[PDB]
RNA sequence: AUGAUUAGAGGGACCUAUUCUCAAACUUUAAAUGUGCAAACAAACCGUGCCUUAGCCAAC
RNA sequence: GGGCGGCAUAUCUGUUACACGACAACGCAGGUGUCCUAAGGCGAGCUCAGUGGGAAUCUCACGUAGAACACAAGCGUAAAAGCUUGCUUGAUUAACGAUUUCCAGUACGAAUCGAGACUGCGAAAGCAAGGCCAGCGAUCCUUUGCGAAGAAUA
RNA sequence: GAGUACGACCACACUUGAGUGAAAACACCAUAUCCCGUCCGAUUUGUGAAGUUAAGCACUCACAGGCUCAGUUAGUACUGAGGUCAGUGAUGACUCGGGAACCCUGAGUGCCGUACUCC
């Protein structure tokens, strides 16, 4: 038999039961995956440096510390 | 049945009226940078990079930046979520947005009160409310009435 | 002032065979203007006529030859509110010809480009500008111009 | 029929006003003021090359939204306090002032006598350094709405600037004396027309003539004597390219203000009006 | 502007100025209601502070 | 109602549609399964449709696009996105980069921003991995191409 | 007070008529042996400087046309919210709010930079 296609009537009602949720904040999920590739690879770069040296910092941290 | 990718953009994707032509210097020379907020609108005379029509008039941040193209990053609700969709576009269709203009006035205005006020000068005075009462002493007093001659003028014929 | 001087631009002979034929007007221009003319596309894309472009002292012989052939037979409607005019006398043998039966006689249409110095204006890439309307020809200046010339302007309606 | 009604200039929308003026051509500028938006926005310079009826103009210009930054400016009409004081317009005069432009700049950006170029004009081609030791400056070559022919001048100042130590990108294609069929410079001709032996042999015949080179024959240029003219000149700008020629009234009309318009128009009508 | 449309007026038709009427697949203009973004705590601001980078820039 | 008819069965414009987006009818007006080595790419010159004056097609002025852009429509475009022309094959390859549209936020089809190779055009900045946006296809099976040579005591 | 070159916004800058223009420019201009390109040194390319502001260009004018910003149109048209409102109904007013457009009329008729040069 012929019956009804389309309708959006209750639709927002439903979306709206458990609210629509905001968006996730931009500091989460920052991926850089598929950027401006050059960038990306000097960005590694200095991320690689700045691992070291912060292995370096921790490792002054405790020489100091125990000098006390 | 027609659902094209550009399907219902006749007035949306139109240039207005005496405003033809290609973009302007002032959009080649402008700099975009990661973390700036950008208005997604699209050129029309341009046709190549132009986003979906959804996009048209929504605000987002710039994640990407390649030569000649601006990956930006747009909330679409979509039933219960909003989702943060990552379009890509030529840079001839954002314009640097105005978003956060009277953030950085007030951002601004507090720091310079705080030197001010380090600095021991005068802070200017505060506005005060138009809601307060007192005398009003009026220069001309009308009497403010129907009369016959409106209910004649605003007949035709 | 001797920058309003009307002269001669251009003279526009133009044959219009509408082949051999078209070979022979080719042939026939070539030796009457000694410059290479250039044939012409209908419109549907055949060749439909043979049409050359003449300046300098060339053109003016070029015009003193034609004049001479009509006999100062310029009627008032040939001359243009642009000022320009021109006339066609037909059996080019009229000027200086050889007649090679293998090209017959054939009618060479002229046409004369009459303008004032200082038109570069309006034809130059940069800065391409338009005339002032003062500094154009009239149809009465090129009356005057024809008439100090070799005269014979007589009124006609069609 | 009408063309020109009221509806034709309710529904026109006017060029630019460099387009109407036919100065401009904005698609060739939009694309010579674009770089990489990854760039953001780092100096890029045009070499500007404007040659007037009696003058060249030479400039190192950068695109900014307040209108172009212009950096530095030789012109030809500079050129005689350099030695070379007639024909102020042609080849050896374009490739003049290009030299005289690169060592101001490379002198105003305290590069110079790091960058010196090619000290003796050869008319030989040589790629330029880019990023695409310390990279020379770098201007991209703006001819404007010019017809970039073979031999023509705006390429003069190109090779001028080149040979002065500027970094602007291009081929020999149209210097003077490239073939287009053997695809290569005959080196010995850009030099030829670099130091003026082509105006030396034109002078020449017209002496022999006995309208044109009048300013050159009420000296007494001889032909024989120009190539060490362009030569001294090229020194005497590596020299100092700081030299240049030794060194209120008001015409402006009064525009009556409105209602001075109005009282003039009212007293027309109120003449046609009593006339008749 | 594009299309539809009645009638006169001035230089049978054409034009010129308008005038009777108007459009879901016409529009110069243009609401109300809407719809993106922002409104200081993983952020932003200041120091021309330091380090790092095969990134940009002629270098800095 | 079913049948007959039609395709509203995959799909593109304009309208329906209510100034974000979404939105149905066997609603309306029409398209699509092709076509193009140039009708693709680039550089350079030029300006179109129509008018008016003039020469038993050629000329000079006007001309905001009223033309054209393969094909339906909308949009866009004038020193061009149209016309002509010169030389080209970016209509190739492209390390399983990312993304939009449909959307379950799955594929397919079409797009968009890229990184590398090798190139075309261009003086250059640049512009091109088809002709913007419709023009198309899972498993299994069949079938083709790639895994040149020369080196290595392993 | 001006000019040139490059410009940003892109008519308050456009269009049509007339008028004036110091200096320096700009441009008309003169010419084709060479580079180069044309049927045509027309365009374009090269070389130049005898002349001219006649045109381009710049400023002025027009009870000019357009354009820009105002006002009027008008709290009108339309519209968000309301009624066991009126009316047979089409519709309409009212209550709490938002609020146009054309016609017409007033004013205006480019402006801001970089460099270099002339008064
Ligand atoms: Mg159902
Ligand atoms: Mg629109
Ligand atoms: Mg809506
Ligand atoms: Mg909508
Ligand atoms: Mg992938
Ligand atoms: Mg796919
Ligand atoms: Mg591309
Ligand atoms: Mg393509
Ligand atoms: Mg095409
Ligand atoms: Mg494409
Ligand atoms: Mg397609
Ligand atoms: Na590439």
């Amino acid at each position: 038999a012929k019956s009804k296609n389309h309708t959006n009537h209750n639709q927002s009602s439903k979306n709206h039961r458990n609210g629509i949720k905001g968006p996730v904040p931009l500091h989460l999920h920052n991926s850089k995956r598929g950027s401006w590739l050059p960038a990306l690879v000097n960005a590694r770069r200095v991320r690689k440096h700045n691992q070291k040296a912060a292995l370096k910092k921790r490792r002054e941290r405790i020489a100091a510390f125990a000098a006390k | 049945h027609s659902y094209g990718y550009k399907s219902g953009t006749r007035h949306l994707f139109a240039k207005k009226f005496r405003k033809h032509g290609v973009p302007s210097v002032s959009t080649i020379l402008t700099n975009i940078k990661v973390g700036d907020y950008v208005d997604v609108v699209a050129d029309s005379a341009v046709r190549e990079g132009m986003p979906h029509k959804y996009y048209h008039g929504r605000t987002g941040i710039v994640w990407n930046v390649t030569p000649r193209g601006v990956g930006v990053i747009i909330n679409k609700p979509v039933r219960t979520r909003t989702l943060r969709k990552r379009i890509c576009v030529r840079f001839e269709h954002v314009r640097k947005s105005r978003c956060q203009e009277a953030f950085k006035a007030k951002e601004h205005q507090f720091q310079a009160y705080l030197a001010a006020k380090k600095a021991g000068k005068a802070l200017p005075p505060l506005q005060k409310s138009s809601r307060l009462g007192g005398i009003v002493r009026p220069k001309n007093v009308e009497v403010l009435a129907r009369r016959v001659a409106d209910y004649e003028a605003m007949v035709p014929y | 002032n001797p920058m309003r001087e009307i002269v001669v631009k251009k003279l526009c002979i133009n044959i219009c065979v509408g082949g051999d034929r078209l070979t022979r007007a080719s042939k026939v221009l070539e030796q009457l203007c000694e410059q290479t003319p250039v044939l012409s596309r209908a419109r549907r894309n055949e060749k439909i006529a043979v049409h050359c472009t003449v300046r300098g002292k060339k053109a003016e012989e070029l015009l003193e030859k034609g004049l001479k052939v009509k006999e100062f037979e310029l009627k008032s409607y040939n001359f243009a509110d642009t000022g320009s005019f021109g006339f066609g006398i037909d059996e080019h043998i009229d000027l200086g010809i050889k007649y090679d039966p293998s090209t017959g006689i054939y009618g060479m249409d002229f046409y004369v480009v009459l303008g004032r110095r200082g038109e570069r204006v309006a034809h130059r890439k940069r800065k391409c500008s338009r005339v002032g309307h003062s500094h154009h020809v009239t149809k009465e200046e090129a009356m005057k111009w024809f008439e100090k010339v070799h005269d014979g302007i007589i009124f006609q309606a069609k | 029929k009408v063309v020109k009604n009221k509806a034709y200039f309710k529904r026109f929308q006017v060029k630019y006003r460099r387009r109407r003026e036919g100065k401009t051509d904005y698609h060739a500028r939009r694309q010579m003021v674009l770089q990489d938006k990854t760039k953001f926005g780092s100096p890029k310079y045009r070499l500007v090359v404007r040659i007037t009826n009696k003058d060249i103009i030479a400039q190192i210009v950068q695109a900014k939204i307040v209108g172009d930054e212009v950096v530095m400016a030789a012109y030809a009409h500079e050129l005689p306090a350099f030695g070379i004081e007639h024909g102020l317009t042609n080849y050896a005069a374009a490739y003049a002032t290009g030299l005289l432009l690169a060592r101001r700049t490379l002198a105003k950006l305290g590069i110079a006598d790091k960058f010196q170029g090619a000290k003796e004009a050869d008319g030989s081609y040589s790629a330029v350094r880019t990023k695409k030791e310390r990279f020379p400056f770098k201007a991209i070559l703006d001819v404007g709405l010019a017809r970039t022919t073979t031999g023509a001048r705006v390429f003069g100042v190109l090779k001028g600037a080149v040979d002065g130590g500027m970094a602007v990108p291009h081929r020999p294609n149209r210097f003077p004396g490239y073939n287009k069929e053997k695809s290569s410079l005959d080196a010995k001709v850009h030099r030829d027309r670099i130091f003026g032996k082509h105006v030396a042999d034109y002078l020449k015949q017209v002496k022999e003539e006995a309208v044109q080179f009048s300013k050159y024959m009420a000296a007494k240029v001889l032909p024989e004597s120009i190539e060490g003219m362009y030569k001294k000149a090229h020194a005497a700008i590596r020299a100092d390219p700081s030299k240049s020629l030794p060194k209120h009234k008001s015409y402006k009309t009064k525009k009556l203000s409105g209602a001075e318009k109005r009282a003039a128009a009212k007293a027309k009508v109120a003449a046609i009006r009593e006339r008749l």
